[PDB]
């Protein structure tokens, strides 16, 4: 018999590993299974907060038609993430997937110039290379340091075609003015299950730097580093898929043996190939 | 009904198994017919 | 609680194939009364045993799970020490030792290493076996892979004349990783399952085991192929369809002329 | 007690019916093979 407090860790483990576009189905298969909505209410509510704060969840803003992203780097407790665009505070039901209370956030003012500047440049970038992308830039005076946490997210949730995929991308534009060591991560999770099951999980620990020269210069230059690393990363991923029949699989299982022929089962079974002789 | 469906569901299963053996005897004779045709083929 | 079982199987269906064993144990820890109900259709990796008297390896599944012991085909002994297990037919024991031999040859030809096992059991008009193959990646190399294969085969031998009906069900549980500089870390899970059945003529030159060998060979070639092109290319297509490398408004030009030629092709209809 | 028997035995009699479908496909394919055997004889 298992206690009730372990069920919180169980449900947390099942929500924190739910593939993109398939959260509701994990919720149905965990609601019709854990049988206590109170236990998963609290535990899974924290798990929902995690799963929706980390994966740059697309949240709809009904007032300005922007569809901003909820990033871990901005909150005021009761789902009170501070929307940088339009300077509005908001509540959000992690389950209903609908925001609430578009109160005009009285932001203290951290890097709002950088926020919409690098945001604007990233809006141009998203409209250039991202089909269904979404940008969101968090400006914060984190621990005595001004930083921009530009985030990029694109996804395709096509359940009729049995696949998903959510390009997620974060770029800590560390506004350390003499040397902006722009170090971020571009995590990707792709699921496909038509008559099978295949999951692609990757990320590149991008590391690059540039001096914060100006704002517009580092905005479009931030885009220069971004376009560089992203074109590089997507292309490289495609070529990793190109060189997989002969290298990765050959580490696991060759397509044909080293003799480049099939197996004469009649030969192996009929007599020993001479393996006894050396 | 517990008992009445025990009688009739297991009876439908028993009759179904009997029909299974009917198609089995058919298939038995079918492979017998198969080998006979191959014997003629051999000749 | 039958709907609970259906949703449980779908949860394993969508579960990440990196922690299959741990999460399967967790799901069993939810409703342990449904435990050995799930360990029949939930695919997980294999377990490597160790034949002490021979010095070989043998995999573990339910077919070798005799009672709660495992029949080591290299020794035909049970481990844990159960001297009350279900020994196979002596006829089938000889057929099984040559089966293990032939599949060691198979495994060495394609996998160049790895562990394999072939167990067997009866049928009224035939017999049936399982083929376990587990190839872990080159530990020295950075490619952390783990090929896992299970082949449920059922030989439905006909009356006489030595013609049979070979029913086969397979399963491949892939695993991959590369720590390449261009990709950072590129994890890659995955799993397949197929079925095939053929009626190849049995002879003194074509025994049952040879027919099974050809089927397992063809099946794995199809699965590895099918995987690589269809599924993995599908994932590459998804990443390319999400984000494109070409700048937009350039793609508007090419898609503009593309729609122009769409009108041109559907213009002379 | 009740629904256990109902589910298991309705679908169990229908599992035997699945074997009836199996045996029906056996007889079908057998007669098709008989036609082909006669074709080779021809």
């Amino acid at each position: 018999r298992v206690s009730d407090e372990e069920k919180v860790r169980i449900a947390a483990k099942f929500i924190t590993h739910a593939p993109p576009g398939e959260f509701n189905e994990v919720f149905n298969d965990v609601r019709l299974l854990l049988n206590n909505d109170n236990l998963l209410r609290e535990g899974a509510a924290h798990a929902f907060a995690q799963y929706n704060m980390d994966q740059f969840t697309p949240v709809k803003i009904e007032g300005y038609e922007d569809q901003v992203l909820i990033t871990e780097h901005g909150d005021l407790g009761n789902s009170r993430f501070l929307d940088p665009r339009n300077k509005i505070s908001f509540k959000f039901d992690h389950l209903r997937k609908e925001a609430s209370d578009p109160q005009p956030e009285e932001v203290d003012g951290s890097l709002k110039s950088w926020r919409e500047s690098c945001d604007s440049a990233l809006r141009a970038y998203v409209k250039d290379h991202y089909s269904n992308g979404f940008c969101t830039v968090y400006a914060k005076n984190i621990d005595g340091q001004q930083t921009i946490i530009a985030c990029i997210e694109s996804h395709q949730f096509q359940p009729k075609n049995f696949w998903n995929g959510r390009w997620r991308s974060e770029w800590k534009f560390t506004i350390t003015p003499p040397t902006a060591q722009v170090v971020g991560v571009l995590k990707i999770q792709v699921h496909y299950y038509e008559d099978g099951n295949v999951q692609l999980v990757s990320h590149k620990d991008v590391q690059d730097s540039v001096t914060v020269s100006n704002e517009a210069q580092t905005a479009k230059e931030f885009i220069k580093i971004i376009e560089h690393a992203e074109n590089e990363y997507q292309t490289a991923i495609s070529e990793n898929y190109q060189t997989m029949s002969d290298t990765t699989f050959k580490a696991l299982r060759r397509q044909l043996p080293v003799t480049r022929t099939k197996i004469d089962w009649n030969k192996i079974l009929s007599y020993k190939i001479g393996k006894e002789m050396q | 009904v517990i008992r009445q469906k025990e009688k009739d569901l297991v009876l439908a299963a028993r009759l179904g198994k009997a029909l299974l053996e009917r198609n089995q005897d058919m298939s038995r004779q079918y492979e017998q017919m198969h080998k006979e045709l191959t014997d003629k083929l051999e000749h | 609680s039958d709907q609970q079982l259906d949703c449980a199987l779908d949860l394993m269906r969508r579960l990440p194939p990196q922690q299959i064993e741990k999460n399967l144990s967790d799901l069993i820890d939810l409703v342990p009364s449904l435990c050995e109900d799930l360990l029949s259709s939930v695919d997980q990796p294999l377990k490597i045993a160790r034949d002490k008297v021979v010095g070989k390896d043998y995999l573990l599944c339910d077919y070798n799970r005799d009672g709660d012991s495992y029949r080591s085909p290299w020794s035909n002994k049970y481990d844990p020490p159960l001297e009350d297990g279900a020994m196979p037919s002596a006829r089938l024991r000889k057929l099984e030792v040559e089966a293990n031999n032939a599949f060691d040859q198979y495994r060495d030809l394609y996998f160049e290493g790895g562990v394999s096992s072939v167990y067997l059991w009866d049928l009224d008009h035939g017999f049936a076996g399982v083929i376990l193959i587990k190839k872990a990646g080159d530990g020295s190399k950075k490619i952390k892979g783990c090929w896992d294969s299970i082949h449920v085969v059922e030989v439905q031998e006909k009356s006489s004349g030595r013609t049979a009906h070979y029913k086969l069900t397979s399963t491949v549980m892939l695993w991959l990783q590369t720590n390449k500089s261009g990709s950072g870390t590129m994890n890659l899970g995955g799993s397949l399952t197929r079925q095939m059945e053929k009626d190849e003529t049995v002879s003194d030159c074509s025994p049952h085991i040879a027919n099974i060998g050809r089927l397992v060979e063809d099946m794995e070639n199809k699965i590895r192929s099918t995987l690589n092109e269809i599924y993995f290319g599908k994932t590459k297509d998804i990443v390319n369809g999400l984000r494109s490398v070409q700048t937009f408004a350039d793609k508007s030009k090419q898609e503009a002329l593309k729609n122009d030629l769409v009108e041109a092709l559907k213009r002379k209809q | 007690v009740i629904r256990q028997k109902e589910k298991d035995l309705v679908l169990a009699a229908r599992l035997g019916k699945a074997l009836l479908e199996r045996n029906q496909d056996m007889s079908r394919q057998y007669e098709q093979m008989h036609k082909e055997l006669t074709d080779k004889l021809e």
